[PDB]
């Protein structure tokens, strides 16, 4: 659970984000390939070329997911059950991997809302980042 | 470390960057997003709440120092291991910093770059700056062991 | 998260530990402050030498602090508190030094119920002793 | 790295170590602790309880393996690098396992002398065993950095 504050930074943070979000998370995803290569050992089945349509499509899959989780931010655990399992259980990604993405998710927003991305709405991100990691590697902590 | 191509593109992209502003706006977020930080630096006087530390004087100045190093480190970006050797013993034998920080500043650094170039940080010169993020931090904590 | 079958595994374990608590307490500590001489940097005040009046003593407070917690697994926010505010606002241990306590700790558990200290025991000890360390730190996530 | 003293002490008390029962029980312990670890041994078989792990043929004959090599670098504390040279193109470019794995392994060792071995696992010994996990994390990491 984020403090109201901070649930406040969140939302108005990605209301900026609007029609953009399925475009950042793909990048957020191209720059977590490319800066830490060992990311792509989880898609041996994709094409990772630079533009790849595989890339563009699961991009918009992870923004939805995040979106998702903001619009039901005081229930986090609920609202991603079935992406906590899939992660975690069937998966196996490594907590670590989290942190990468994470990271690369703070640079695609930063570089998108240069104004907006001030330092305390940067540690709210951060925050709720964390916390939707958290949640997605419970099948085992 | 990194092929010439990289070096190349890594060293122009330098070549804009505002040191003094970067570095104090770097070690101000470091200090508001990871608060323990500020354990080490409870001399700079109030660091309370996130405008105190974004302004305060010691932390933009102190902040322009380590970004300094960074400009040195690249142009030794050959010798990391050798240009922090003071430094990393500084940082830990009588600092006692844990390791980690050191990577938790180098990516707040990428964020700091990416907020201010937006369009011209791009993925593949980011992939290039987190490699000398990294190498910078290992520099920094090879005398941990 | 604590499941039911870790919540089981934990109550099951420190009952085992029972008034030797104080005592595993008092050994995690010396474990650490010799494994990981950084953490002493946290103890100016404290003669960290062996057979410390100061470190017995502490170790009896720590012990205590997770016997609550064993009492209060379902509400560990509420139980530690009091513990939050002083780790994280006021003393602003850096959260690398929870892991080295808690493996400190599994390891003078390990060595004194070597019969009790299953796989599954010290994979829910482990899973508790995180779940403790993220309420301690959760004044900065 | 340590001191001969040291040195002594450690390998003194890695000749008591039944590298036999010890490693499969770290590897084992490993793979429930840790759960995602197991993906990288998806191939041993049936990985799905607790008991299933810990009696897993494949398991028990690579955990000895593991304290084998574990042994070896006993013999070369000083330049574990070249020792482990070999199992960091292994485990760094091939498997593509993350550092911080490594280091895990090592805690999770450490875990499984002090149960096997009870009191003789003083606190001052252990120490010193923490010592050469972090060097052998260390050394089997330097393909990555
Ligand atoms: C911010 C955290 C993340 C979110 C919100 C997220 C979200 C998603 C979503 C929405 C899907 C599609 C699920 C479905 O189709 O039902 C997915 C699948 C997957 N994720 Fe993540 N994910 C996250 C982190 C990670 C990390 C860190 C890795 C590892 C590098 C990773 C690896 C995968 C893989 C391999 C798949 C399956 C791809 C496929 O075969 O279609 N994810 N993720
Ligand atoms: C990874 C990049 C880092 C670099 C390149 C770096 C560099 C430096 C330099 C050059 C100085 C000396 C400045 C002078 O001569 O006045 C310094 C001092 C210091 N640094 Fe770092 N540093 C880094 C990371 C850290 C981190 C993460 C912390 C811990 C939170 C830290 C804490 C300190 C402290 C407390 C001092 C002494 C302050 C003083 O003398 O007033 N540094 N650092
Ligand atoms: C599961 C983890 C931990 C538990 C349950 C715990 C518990 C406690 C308790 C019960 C106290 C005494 C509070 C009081 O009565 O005033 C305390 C104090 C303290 N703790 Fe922790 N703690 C934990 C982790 C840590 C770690 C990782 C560090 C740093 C290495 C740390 C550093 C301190 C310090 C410096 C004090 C104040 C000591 C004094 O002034 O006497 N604690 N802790
Ligand atoms: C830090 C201690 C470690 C040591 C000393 C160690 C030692 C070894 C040794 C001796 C081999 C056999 C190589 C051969 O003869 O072909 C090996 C293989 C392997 N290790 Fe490690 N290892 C360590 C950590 C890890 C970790 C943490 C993981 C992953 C979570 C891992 C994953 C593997 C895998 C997948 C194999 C190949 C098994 C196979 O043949 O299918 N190791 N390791």
């Amino acid at each position: 659970v984020l403090s109201a504050a901070d649930k406040g930074n969140v939302k108005a943070a990605w209301g900026k984000v609007g029609g953009h979000a399925a475009e950042y998370g793909a990048e957020a995803l191209e720059r977590m390939f490319l800066s830490f290569p060992t990311t792509k050992t989880y898609f041996p089945h994709f094409d990772l070329s630079h533009g790849s349509a595989q890339v563009k499509g699961h991009g918009a899959k992870v923004a939805a997911a995040l979106t998702k989780a903001v619009e039901h931010l005081d229930d986090l655990p609920g609202a991603l059950s079935e992406l906590s399992d899939l992660h975690a259980h069937k998966l196996r990604v490594d907590p670590v991997n989290f942190k990468l993405l994470s990271h690369s998710l703070l640079v695609t927003l930063a570089s998108h809302l240069p104004s907006d991305f001030t330092p305390a709405v940067h540690a709210s991100l951060d925050k709720f980042l964390a916390n939707v990691s958290t949640v997605l590697t419970s099948k085992y902590r | 470390m990194l092929t010439a191509e990289e070096k190349a593109a890594v060293t122009a992209f330098w070549g804009k960057v505002k040191v003094d502003e970067v570095g104090g706006e770097a070690l101000g977020r470091l200090l508001v997003v990871y608060p323990w930080t500020q354990r080490f630096f409870e001399s700079f006087g109030d660091l309370s709440t996130a405008d105190a530390v974004m302004n305060n004087p010691k932390v933009k100045a102190h902040g322009k120092k380590v970004l300094d190093s960074f400009s040195n480190g690249m142009k030794h970006l050959d010798d990391l291991k050798g240009t922090f050797a003071a430094l990393s013993e500084l940082h830990c034998d009588k600092l006692h910093v844990d390791p980690e920080n050191f990577k938790l500043l180098g990516n707040v650094l990428v964020v700091v770059l990416a907020r201010n170039f937006g369009k011209e940080f791009t993925p593949v010169l980011q992939a290039d700056f987190q490699k000398v993020v990294a190498g910078v931090a290992n520099a920094l904590a090879h005398r941990y062991h």
